[PDB]
Protein backbone atom coordinates (compact mmCIF):
# COMPACT_ATOMS: atom_id res chain seq x y z
CA UNK A 1 0.00 0.00 0.00
CA UNK A 2 0.71 3.97 -1.06
CA UNK A 3 0.62 5.18 2.69
CA UNK A 4 1.30 8.77 3.90
CA UNK A 5 4.20 11.06 2.98
CA UNK A 6 7.32 10.55 4.80
CA UNK A 7 10.69 12.22 6.26
CA UNK A 8 12.96 10.29 3.74
CA UNK A 9 11.32 12.02 0.62
CA UNK A 10 9.99 15.84 0.56
CA UNK A 11 13.90 16.64 0.74
CA UNK A 12 13.89 20.55 -1.03
CA UNK A 13 18.10 20.73 -0.28
CA UNK A 14 19.86 19.05 -2.64
CA UNK A 15 22.80 17.06 -1.36
CA UNK A 16 26.14 18.36 -1.43
CA UNK A 17 28.42 17.56 -4.11
CA UNK A 18 32.35 16.42 -4.90
CA UNK A 19 34.48 18.44 -7.11
CA UNK A 20 35.69 15.55 -9.43
CA UNK A 21 38.80 17.58 -11.32
CA UNK A 22 39.31 15.56 -14.65
CA UNK A 23 43.34 14.68 -14.81
CA UNK A 24 45.54 17.17 -17.06
CA UNK A 25 46.65 14.04 -18.97
CA UNK A 26 42.76 13.52 -19.69
CA UNK A 27 41.25 16.90 -20.72
CA UNK A 28 39.12 16.62 -23.65
CA UNK A 29 38.20 20.69 -24.41
CA UNK A 30 40.35 22.77 -26.23
CA UNK A 31 43.38 24.06 -25.14
CA UNK A 32 42.55 27.62 -26.42
CA UNK A 33 40.16 30.03 -24.67
CA UNK A 34 37.32 31.32 -26.17
CA UNK A 35 36.47 34.63 -27.09
CA UNK A 36 33.85 34.47 -24.31
CA UNK A 37 36.56 33.06 -21.65
CA UNK A 38 38.81 35.44 -22.48
CA UNK A 39 36.22 38.46 -22.33
CA UNK A 40 35.29 37.07 -19.14
CA UNK A 41 38.38 36.57 -17.77
CA UNK A 42 39.76 40.23 -18.27
CA UNK A 43 36.17 41.52 -17.45
CA UNK A 44 36.55 39.67 -13.60
CA UNK A 45 40.33 40.59 -13.36
CA UNK A 46 39.69 44.30 -14.58
CA UNK A 47 36.37 44.37 -11.85
CA UNK A 48 38.84 43.14 -9.38
CA UNK A 49 41.95 45.31 -9.75
CA UNK A 50 39.22 48.35 -9.39
CA UNK A 51 38.70 46.76 -5.90
CA UNK A 52 42.54 45.99 -4.79
CA UNK A 53 44.86 47.02 -7.73
CA UNK A 54 47.55 44.84 -6.59
CA UNK A 55 49.06 43.33 -9.81
CA UNK A 56 52.41 41.72 -11.03
CA UNK A 57 52.74 43.56 -14.15
CA UNK A 58 55.96 45.76 -15.11
CA UNK A 59 54.62 48.29 -17.33
CA UNK A 60 52.16 51.09 -15.96
CA UNK A 61 48.96 51.40 -17.37
CA UNK A 62 46.23 54.11 -16.64
CA UNK A 63 42.97 51.84 -16.59
CA UNK A 64 41.92 48.41 -14.83
CA UNK A 65 40.82 47.13 -18.34
CA UNK A 66 44.31 47.72 -19.81
CA UNK A 67 45.80 46.54 -17.23
CA UNK A 68 44.17 42.93 -17.42
CA UNK A 69 44.13 42.82 -21.33
CA UNK A 70 48.32 43.12 -20.60
CA UNK A 71 48.07 40.17 -17.77
CA UNK A 72 46.46 37.88 -19.87
CA UNK A 73 48.07 38.82 -23.22
CA UNK A 74 51.82 38.59 -21.01
CA UNK A 75 50.60 35.23 -19.76
CA UNK A 76 50.21 36.39 -15.77
CA UNK A 77 46.37 36.43 -14.81
CA UNK A 78 45.79 34.97 -11.37
CA UNK A 79 42.24 32.94 -12.63
CA UNK A 80 41.67 30.06 -13.82
CA UNK A 81 38.83 28.54 -16.15
CA UNK A 82 37.15 25.92 -14.53
CA UNK A 83 34.52 23.96 -17.57
CA UNK A 84 32.14 21.43 -16.08
CA UNK A 85 31.58 19.11 -18.09
CA UNK A 86 28.83 16.76 -15.75
CA UNK A 87 27.01 16.36 -12.42
CA UNK A 88 26.32 12.86 -11.71
CA UNK A 89 23.18 11.63 -10.06
CA UNK A 90 25.58 9.88 -7.98
CA UNK A 91 26.48 13.06 -6.26
CA UNK A 92 30.29 14.23 -8.07
CA UNK A 93 30.72 17.37 -10.31
CA UNK A 94 32.72 16.68 -12.91
CA UNK A 95 35.00 19.72 -14.23
CA UNK A 96 37.83 20.53 -16.49
CA UNK A 97 39.88 23.17 -14.77
CA UNK A 98 42.29 24.94 -17.64
CA UNK A 99 45.18 27.38 -16.70
CA UNK A 100 45.00 30.86 -19.01
CA UNK A 101 48.46 31.42 -18.87
CA UNK A 102 49.20 28.37 -20.77
CA UNK A 103 46.50 28.84 -23.20
CA UNK A 104 46.10 29.92 -26.45
CA UNK A 105 44.71 33.72 -26.37
CA UNK A 106 42.16 34.84 -29.36
CA UNK A 107 42.53 38.81 -28.64
CA UNK A 108 44.97 40.95 -30.20
CA UNK A 109 45.83 43.79 -29.52
CA UNK B 1 27.57 63.50 -3.06
CA UNK B 2 27.13 65.65 -5.54
CA UNK B 3 30.40 67.56 -7.23
CA UNK B 4 28.79 71.02 -6.06
CA UNK B 5 28.07 70.08 -2.65
CA UNK B 6 32.07 69.52 -2.38
CA UNK B 7 34.68 71.89 -3.03
CA UNK B 8 37.31 71.25 0.23
CA UNK B 9 38.52 67.73 -1.04
CA UNK B 10 42.02 68.61 -2.93
CA UNK B 11 42.14 65.46 -4.21
CA UNK B 12 39.84 61.82 -4.45
CA UNK B 13 41.10 58.64 -2.06
CA UNK B 14 41.48 55.51 -3.36
CA UNK B 15 38.49 53.40 -3.41
CA UNK B 16 36.29 56.11 -4.73
CA UNK B 17 34.12 56.19 -7.36
CA UNK B 18 33.92 59.09 -9.72
CA UNK B 19 30.95 59.50 -12.34
CA UNK B 20 32.88 61.47 -15.19
CA UNK B 21 31.53 62.63 -18.47
CA UNK B 22 31.55 60.58 -21.42
CA UNK B 23 34.47 61.67 -23.66
CA UNK B 24 35.84 60.75 -27.14
CA UNK B 25 36.88 57.36 -27.46
CA UNK B 26 34.29 56.06 -25.00
CA UNK B 27 32.29 52.75 -26.71
CA UNK B 28 28.68 52.89 -26.55
CA UNK B 29 25.86 50.61 -27.41
CA UNK B 30 23.79 52.06 -30.56
CA UNK B 31 20.83 49.98 -31.28
CA UNK B 32 17.71 50.66 -33.79
CA UNK B 33 14.69 49.06 -33.32
CA UNK B 34 13.42 46.51 -34.48
CA UNK B 35 16.03 44.35 -33.13
CA UNK B 36 15.93 41.42 -36.08
CA UNK B 37 19.50 40.83 -36.34
CA UNK B 38 22.69 40.36 -34.39
CA UNK B 39 24.08 43.52 -35.37
CA UNK B 40 20.95 45.23 -34.86
CA UNK B 41 23.16 46.48 -31.22
CA UNK B 42 26.33 47.18 -31.89
CA UNK B 43 29.42 48.88 -29.53
CA UNK B 44 30.91 52.33 -31.53
CA UNK B 45 33.78 54.29 -30.50
CA UNK B 46 32.03 57.62 -29.47
CA UNK B 47 32.71 61.14 -30.98
CA UNK B 48 31.41 63.92 -28.92
CA UNK B 49 30.04 66.60 -31.11
CA UNK B 50 31.22 70.39 -29.47
CA UNK B 51 28.58 72.33 -31.37
CA UNK B 52 25.51 72.79 -29.08
CA UNK B 53 23.10 73.23 -32.14
CA UNK B 54 23.67 69.70 -32.91
CA UNK B 55 20.78 66.93 -31.29
CA UNK B 56 20.92 63.76 -33.65
CA UNK B 57 23.09 60.36 -33.43
CA UNK B 58 25.56 60.62 -36.43
CA UNK B 59 27.05 57.94 -38.03
CA UNK B 60 28.98 57.52 -41.27
CA UNK B 61 26.34 56.03 -44.20
CA UNK B 62 28.28 52.70 -44.61
CA UNK B 63 27.55 51.63 -40.87
CA UNK B 64 23.78 51.77 -41.84
CA UNK B 65 23.97 48.21 -43.44
CA UNK B 66 24.09 46.82 -39.80
CA UNK B 67 21.25 48.26 -37.95
CA UNK B 68 18.68 48.70 -41.48
CA UNK B 69 18.84 52.27 -40.94
CA UNK B 70 18.40 55.49 -43.17
CA UNK B 71 17.60 58.97 -42.50
CA UNK B 72 14.50 59.56 -43.37
CA UNK B 73 13.50 59.78 -39.75
CA UNK B 74 14.45 56.91 -38.04
CA UNK B 75 15.36 57.10 -34.35
CA UNK B 76 18.58 54.67 -32.75
CA UNK B 77 19.29 54.01 -28.95
CA UNK B 78 22.84 54.75 -27.38
CA UNK B 79 23.41 53.41 -23.64
CA UNK B 80 26.77 54.10 -22.51
CA UNK B 81 28.76 51.31 -20.23
CA UNK B 82 29.79 52.57 -17.00
CA UNK B 83 30.72 49.83 -14.84
CA UNK B 84 34.02 47.82 -15.66
CA UNK B 85 32.82 44.62 -16.63
CA UNK B 86 30.38 45.32 -19.13
CA UNK B 87 32.66 48.25 -20.85
CA UNK B 88 35.59 45.23 -20.98
CA UNK B 89 32.99 42.95 -22.57
CA UNK B 90 31.45 45.98 -24.89
CA UNK B 91 35.05 46.26 -26.43
CA UNK B 92 36.30 42.12 -26.65
CA UNK B 93 32.64 41.14 -27.66
CA UNK B 94 29.78 43.86 -28.89
CA UNK B 95 32.58 45.79 -31.10
CA UNK B 96 31.01 46.48 -34.44
CA UNK B 97 34.30 44.46 -36.34
CA UNK C 1 -45.88 47.29 -27.51
CA UNK C 2 -46.06 50.89 -28.32
CA UNK C 3 -43.44 51.19 -25.05
CA UNK C 4 -39.97 52.25 -25.11
CA UNK C 5 -38.75 52.68 -21.96
CA UNK C 6 -37.44 49.03 -21.87
CA UNK C 7 -36.43 49.02 -25.57
CA UNK C 8 -32.53 47.06 -26.02
CA UNK C 9 -30.15 49.91 -25.76
CA UNK C 10 -27.61 47.54 -28.39
CA UNK C 11 -30.57 47.76 -30.45
CA UNK C 12 -30.17 51.50 -31.10
CA UNK C 13 -26.87 51.15 -33.27
CA UNK C 14 -26.60 49.26 -36.20
CA UNK C 15 -28.08 46.01 -35.67
CA UNK C 16 -25.29 43.15 -35.76
CA UNK C 17 -21.96 43.19 -35.83
CA UNK C 18 -7.98 34.23 -33.83
CA UNK C 19 -4.78 36.76 -34.16
CA UNK C 20 -4.97 40.38 -35.82
CA UNK C 21 -2.43 39.96 -38.93
CA UNK C 22 -1.50 43.51 -39.01
CA UNK C 23 -1.42 44.10 -34.77
CA UNK C 24 1.80 44.52 -33.69
CA UNK C 25 1.81 42.21 -30.96
CA UNK C 26 4.84 39.90 -30.86
CA UNK C 27 6.96 43.43 -32.20
CA UNK C 28 8.56 44.37 -28.96
CA UNK C 29 9.45 47.81 -30.49
CA UNK C 30 8.36 51.39 -28.39
CA UNK C 31 5.34 53.35 -29.81
CA UNK C 32 7.05 56.69 -29.72
CA UNK C 33 9.57 54.94 -32.78
CA UNK C 34 7.30 53.76 -35.22
CA UNK C 35 8.62 55.93 -37.81
CA UNK C 36 11.17 53.29 -37.98
CA UNK C 37 8.68 51.02 -39.92
CA UNK C 38 7.83 53.45 -42.42
CA UNK C 39 7.86 51.95 -46.05
CA UNK C 40 10.15 55.06 -47.10
CA UNK D 1 -8.95 44.00 -11.64
CA UNK D 2 -7.52 40.61 -10.96
CA UNK D 3 -4.03 38.70 -10.10
CA UNK D 4 -3.96 36.47 -12.67
CA UNK D 5 -4.77 39.05 -15.45
CA UNK D 6 -1.46 40.78 -14.76
CA UNK D 7 0.53 37.64 -16.44
CA UNK D 8 -1.07 36.98 -20.20
CA UNK D 9 -0.49 39.58 -22.63
CA UNK D 10 2.14 41.71 -24.01
CA UNK D 11 1.26 44.65 -21.69
CA UNK D 12 1.32 41.93 -19.01
CA UNK D 13 3.80 40.84 -16.37
CA UNK D 14 5.94 38.35 -18.26
CA UNK D 15 6.60 40.03 -21.27
CA UNK D 16 6.76 43.66 -20.05
CA UNK D 17 8.40 43.13 -16.68
CA UNK D 18 10.76 40.12 -16.84
CA UNK D 19 11.29 39.66 -20.53
CA UNK D 20 11.66 43.29 -21.36
CA UNK D 21 12.71 46.10 -19.04
CA UNK D 22 12.86 49.81 -18.89
CA UNK D 23 16.69 51.07 -17.54
CA UNK D 24 18.23 54.29 -16.57
CA UNK D 25 21.46 55.69 -18.12
CA UNK D 26 19.89 55.77 -21.81
CA UNK D 27 19.47 58.09 -24.55
CA UNK D 28 17.50 58.34 -27.89
CA UNK D 29 17.61 60.76 -30.81
CA UNK D 30 17.10 60.71 -34.72
CA UNK D 31 19.84 59.49 -36.40
CA UNK D 32 21.75 61.65 -39.08
CA UNK D 33 24.33 61.22 -41.36
CA UNK D 34 28.07 62.27 -41.28
CA UNK D 35 31.22 61.15 -43.87
CA UNK D 36 33.85 62.43 -41.45
CA UNK D 37 32.96 59.36 -38.69
CA UNK D 38 34.87 55.83 -39.22
CA UNK D 39 32.03 53.02 -39.14
CA UNK D 40 32.91 51.98 -35.50
CA UNK D 41 32.21 55.72 -34.50
CA UNK D 42 29.13 57.36 -33.75
CA UNK D 43 28.77 60.75 -33.44
MG1 LIG E 1 12.92 55.39 -41.96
Amino acid sequence: IVESPSICEGFVQASSQTLVIIPDNERITSNVLTTFEATRLVAVRAQQLAINGSTMLKKKYSSPIDIAKQELFNRKIPLLVMRCIKVTPEGQKIVEIWNPREMGIPLLD
Amino acid sequence: HDIEGLKQDFRLEVGDILYRDVVTGDVAFFNRQPSLERSSIGVHRIVVLENPKISTFQMNVSACAWYNADFDGDQMNLWVPWSVMSRVEAELLCSVR
Amino acid sequence: GEDSSMDDISAYSSPGLLDDPFSIEDVDISLDVLDNLAPQ
Amino acid sequence: PSIMRRLPRKEGRIRKSLLGSQVWSISRSTICGNSDLHLDEVG
